[PDB]
């Protein structure tokens, strides 16, 4: 949890791009 | 995808030994001498 | 006039980056070549260290070995069944471009450095998607050459399959019984029954849907990332000289390519002597093998150019060439000749009868009417 009530997506590095998992 | 193409171009320009992806190879087959290796290793300027 | 294309062997993809592959479907081919979307034929790996000490021979039961039809196993029926299922579930056409098996793409990846085998492949374009498989007359010629193989080669193949039988279980380890474990020595070996995974992968801008034959899984099945628990098995002659390391790393390149295609994180070898006796069992990591071969102490500098990255670049270049060259509703042939070893030749098919036969071998009729009603809905 942040300090806002919003779930933090996980950032994964695929190749050179970054993908968010909410 | 074209933006990622430009990103890979600048990445190979700056870094040669990139993990999990091919390095920029010259027309003779040798890798392109990136600026990261210009200061690291025996061929690097820091060793001399 | 027929159109022919020539691709130089030195073709290397600049940006053949690999999107992490995800298993979108799974299938289990039965003894009658029928495909069901289940994990009935999926195996589970199990091989303790102490089993090696038993000096188990890998030739028990070679006289009653079974072999499936090469033509029947080369058809793309399971992949088309899975594609129809996912299309019906989603209701929208997938963006995938290339449909293939694991062995075909391993041959296309290991071609520059494994140039001791010949093959011919047929490509059919349908609904903007390319389906590639083996060539039936060349496969029959291959079988014709095959029955001339000595019983030693048959015993070696049966030894590999028997090693696979002994190192796997038909169920998860807690759910297996003792009888299913100790009776693997008398278990009949066949090439017909197998388990496969239908996995979407990404190379550059191309989505490839690959059907990979999975030997077994590590300890269970993960519904989130199925690829992370997969494991396969291989057999190789033991090592006693420098040529032995050379041959072993040539085989290691092929097996690493096969595991990299389907995203297998781990590789396992069983070592056999001239008497087909299991000697050693070793395990390796897919991402560690490229570093392991380069950092060997016996030959620090065999070559200044890394063969693995060049192999990946050649694979990406082949994928891009296949996507770009083949147009819609075209049937083409890609035959690799080991006598030349200079370039890849791509030809068009103009005989309507042979083209229709190839289509029927690749695209069954029922899938044709399924895609027809999908088109009518579209």
């Amino acid at each position: 949890v942040c300090e806002c009530g919003n779930t933090q997506p996980v950032v994964r590095k695929d190749g050179m791009k970054l993908w968010g998992t909410w | 995808e074209v933006e990622q193409l430009l990103q890979f171009h600048v990445a190979t320009y700056m870094d040669n030994d990139i993990a999990g992806q091919p390095q920029a190879l010259q027309k003779s087959g040798r890798p392109v001498k990136a600026i990261r290796a210009r200061l690291k290793g025996k061929e690097g300027r820091l060793r001399g | 006039m027929s159109k022919e294309k020539i691709l130089p062997l030195a073709a290397r993809s600049k940006k053949a980056m690999l999107r992490q592959p995800k298993q979108v479907a799974y299938f289990s081919r039965d003894l009658n070549y029928k495909t069901h979307p289940d994990r009935s034929n999926l195996s589970y790996y199990y091989l303790p260290d102490g089993d090696i000490d038993n000096s188990i021979d890998l030739s028990v039961g070679s006289k009653h070995f079974l072999l499936g039809d090469s033509v029947e196993l080369s058809k793309l029926d399971p992949i088309l069944l899975a594609l129809k299922e996912i299309e019906k579930e989603s209701g929208a056409k997938t963006k995938d471009r290339i449909i293939t098996w694991r062995g075909i793409m391993r041959k296309l990846l290991t071609l520059p450095y494994d140039s001791e085998e010949d093959f011919v492949l047929d490509v059919v374009s349908f609904d903007g998607q390319l389906f590639i498989q083996f060539n039936v007359p060349y496969l029959k010629s291959k079988d014709v050459q095959k029955q001339g193989d000595t019983e030693f080669h048959k015993k070696l193949q049966f030894s590999g399959y028997k090693f696979e039988k002994m190192a796997t279980l038909p169920k998860p380890w807690p759910e297996c019984t003792r009888k299913e474990i100790d009776s693997r020595a008398k278990s009949k070996c066949n090439n017909i029954e197998q388990y496969g995974a239908i996995v979407r992968t990404g190379i550059s801008r191309i989505k490839i849907l690959i059907g990979g034959a999975v030997a077994c899984t590590a300890d269970y099945y993960d519904e989130n990332d199925p690829l992370s628990r997969y494991i396969e098995l291989k057999t190789t002659r033991t090592i006693n000289q420098y040529k032995d390391m050379i041959a072993f790393e040539k085989k290691l390149f092929r097996t690493w390519a096969q595991c990299f295609l389907l995203g297998i994180p781990k590789i396992i070898y069983g070592f056999r002597d001239d008497n087909c006796i299991l000697r050693t069992v070793e395990e390796f990591s897919t991402n560690d093998i490229p570093l392991m071969v380069k950092n060997n102490p016996l030959n620090e500098q065999p070559k200044k150019e890394n063969c693995y990255m060049s192999s990946i670049n050649f694979y990406g270049a082949v994928v891009e060439w296949l996507n770009e060259s083949v147009k819609d509703d075209q049937v083409w042939k890609l035959s690799y000749a080991k006598r030349n070893r200079q370039y890849l030749v791509l030809k068009e098919v103009t005989d309507e009868n042979e083209k229709q036969q190839i289509v029927d071998s690749a695209i069954p009729a029922w899938f044709k009417e399924w895609r027809s009603e999908l088109r009518n809905s579209e």
